[PDB]
């Protein structure tokens, strides 16, 4: 899972 | 950086590198530089080196080899250690005719035990004590070295790595696959080394796990619920194990005196919970007359 | 092994003060907040579950992150890279089988490259000056557990649970040392499960009393009560498992009677 990025 | 160091010669060789003796052009200090090749696309800084450095920065003690500096470049990693002339092994090889004078043995063990009690007191298990990992200098000091197999332990311990300690110096509880092991495994190793400095030969030179166990049993007795409660329930205990009778300790290391024998039997006790701690071993009467003799060479 | 238990506890009490992050670093962080920090740590809990890592590994990583962020400003888009590297260092330090680098790149859904993770590992090592053997809440609880009579699994697991929750919320928990968050958690767990309290033997050992633990305890009790409504839920989900005797399904006490 990508967090604070787009 | 490395600009201040002038290499003098190769000393040894570790698992991810080679050691050099080198001198500090500015201070004049002599040191051992242990290079570590990193590259990239790899797995990064090897976990051994992670442990070696972090734990060694917390162990400042006259009988632990001092980490002086870490030079940590884009490309390489240099560990700078204080320099020590020799290791205990390449020294017994040089002490054949003249074995090792008892006094020197006593001084060494006593220094070793001090170093080890410090480690245990700072929650570190060494887990690879054996004569090539014990360094000696010209002034009669001996010191624990090579903390690349070490680990920070917890209270109480969890289950840690099983594949640990060079076979000949490996403790029964590890051989028998116990869920938990702790500081006692280092004491087992020292006790093996104690006996080694005396007889000048490995105490339990096994070639496999079961051979190692069987050698231990033929020397100390096959352990039972009496001598070691729980043994028969341990993962790699087999009811088929031969039952050998325990020998008199005077026969295990004939040159040893009553006090020596006493201390050794406490280091090689089966039940880890009862094996002597390094701290308690410092006060043993075996050391009553102890001193720090310089190696007779 | 009570031969070294007191030496060890004394040493860790020394080191927790040296390894402690700066309490007010979030304020000096221009582009990140406690909430984002909260998202990251909640993600690290998930990672730790995906890969069955030790709880100790989670605690250490958080320690590393908080110390790294005490001196290095980071863009929001790089917070997860700092986190990833810290978890890799923690795994290498603490795990018998750490997950391979490729696995850490993959869990960020290829937000970052392997080379980035590896370069961020070096910088993290540099900023922490290789001082990785930090004390955790975990390390203190585990000692405090030896003081139950008799041992109670539920107490043990609820204490860990509570301790984990304190990782998520830098405000206020950054104010408290690991040994103190452990004390509050242990007491809270024990009270909740058995109605017993912080034992006298632990007073003797730690020098802490329920009085000195009150402030952290008060926060921790509020955190425990508000836990079902917190935006981050991975720790409650985790501790619903059988491994942890489902202690997140236990009801928190409405009052502590202090």
């Amino acid at each position: 899972r990508n967090l604070f990025g787009p | 950086s490395m600009e201040n160091f002038q290499k003098v010669e190769k000393i040894g060789e570790g698992t991810y590198g080679v050691v050099y003796k080198a001198r500090n052009k500015l201070t004049g200090e002599v040191v051992a530089l242990k290079k570590i090749r990193l590259d990239t696309e790899t797995e990064g800084v090897p976990s051994t080196a992670i442990r070696e450095i972090s734990l060694l920065k917390e162990l400042n003690h006259p009988n632990i080899v001092k980490l002086l500096d870490v030079i940590h470049t884009e490309n390489k990693l240099y560990l700078v250690f204080e320099f020590l002339h020799q290791d205990l092994k390449k020294f017994m090889d040089a002490s054949a005719l003249t074995g090792i004078p008892l006094p020197l043995i006593k001084s060494y063990l006593f220094q070793l035990l001090q170093g080890l009690a410090f480690c245990h007191s700072h929650r570190v298990l060494h887990r690879d004590l054996k004569p090539q990992n014990l360094l000696i200098n010209t002034e009669g000091a001996i010191k624990l070295a090579d903390f690349g197999l070490a680990r920070a332990f917890g209270v109480p311990v969890r289950t840690y790595t099983h594949e640990v300690v060079t076979l000949w110096y490996r403790a029964p509880e590890i051989l028998l696959g116990c869920k938990y092991y702790s500081t006692a495994v280092d004491i087992w190793s020292l006790g093996c080394i104690f006996a080694e400095m005396v007889t000048r030969r490995a105490l339990f030179p096994g070639d496999s796990e079961i051979d190692q166990l069987f050698r231990i049993f033929r020397t100390l007795g096959t352990p039972d619920e009496v001598v070691w409660p729980g043994v028969t329930s341990m993962p790699d205990y087999k009811p088929s194990f031969p039952k050998w009778a325990r020998q008199d300790f005077s026969k295990v290391v004939p040159p040893l005196d009553e006090d020596g024998r006493s201390l050794l039997s406490q280091m090689l006790h089966y039940d880890p919970n009862k094996r002597i701690s390094a701290k308690a071993a410092l006060a043993h009467p075996f050391f009553q007359d102890v001193t720090k003799p310089v190696p007779h060479l | 092994v009570p031969d070294y238990h007191e030496d060890i506890h004394t040493y860790l009490r020394e080191m927790e003060v040296k390894c402690k992050p700066k309490v007010g670093y979030m304020k000096k962080q221009p582009d990140i907040t406690n909430s984002m920090r909260a998202i990251l740590v909640d993600w690290l809990v998930e990672v730790g579950e995906e890969y069955k890592l030790q709880n100790e590994t989670l605690h250490l990583a958080v320690n590393y992150i908080d110390r790294f962020l005490s001196s290095m400003s980071v863009l929001r888009g790089k917070l997860q890279l700092v986190g990833t590297a810290a978890m890799l260092l923690a795994s290498k330090f603490e795990e018998i089988y750490p997950p391979e680098v490729a696995e850490f790149v993959y869990i960020t859904d290829d937000t970052y490259t392997k080379k980035q993770v590896l370069r961020m590992e070096h910088l993290v090592l540099k900023v922490l000056t290789f001082d990785l053997a930090a004390p955790t809440v975990n390390q203190f609880l585990t000692q405090y557990f030896l003081h139950q009579q008799p041992a109670n699994c539920k107490v043990e697991s609820l204490a860990m649970f509570l301790g984990e929750l304190s990782l998520i919320d830098a405000d206020p928990y950054l104010k408290y040392l690991p040994s103190v968050i452990a004390g509050a958690a242990f007491h809270l767990a024990l009270y909740t499960v058995t109605g017993q309290s912080w034992p006298e033997s632990l007073i003797r050992k730690t020098g802490y009393t329920l009085e000195s633990l009150k402030p952290c305890l008060m926060d921790l009790h509020q955190t425990y009560l508000k836990a079902p409504q917190h935006a981050q839920q991975s720790i409650r989900e985790k501790y619903k498992n059988s491994k942890y005797h489902g202690v997140s399904l236990l009801n928190p006490p409405e009052t502590l009677n202090l």
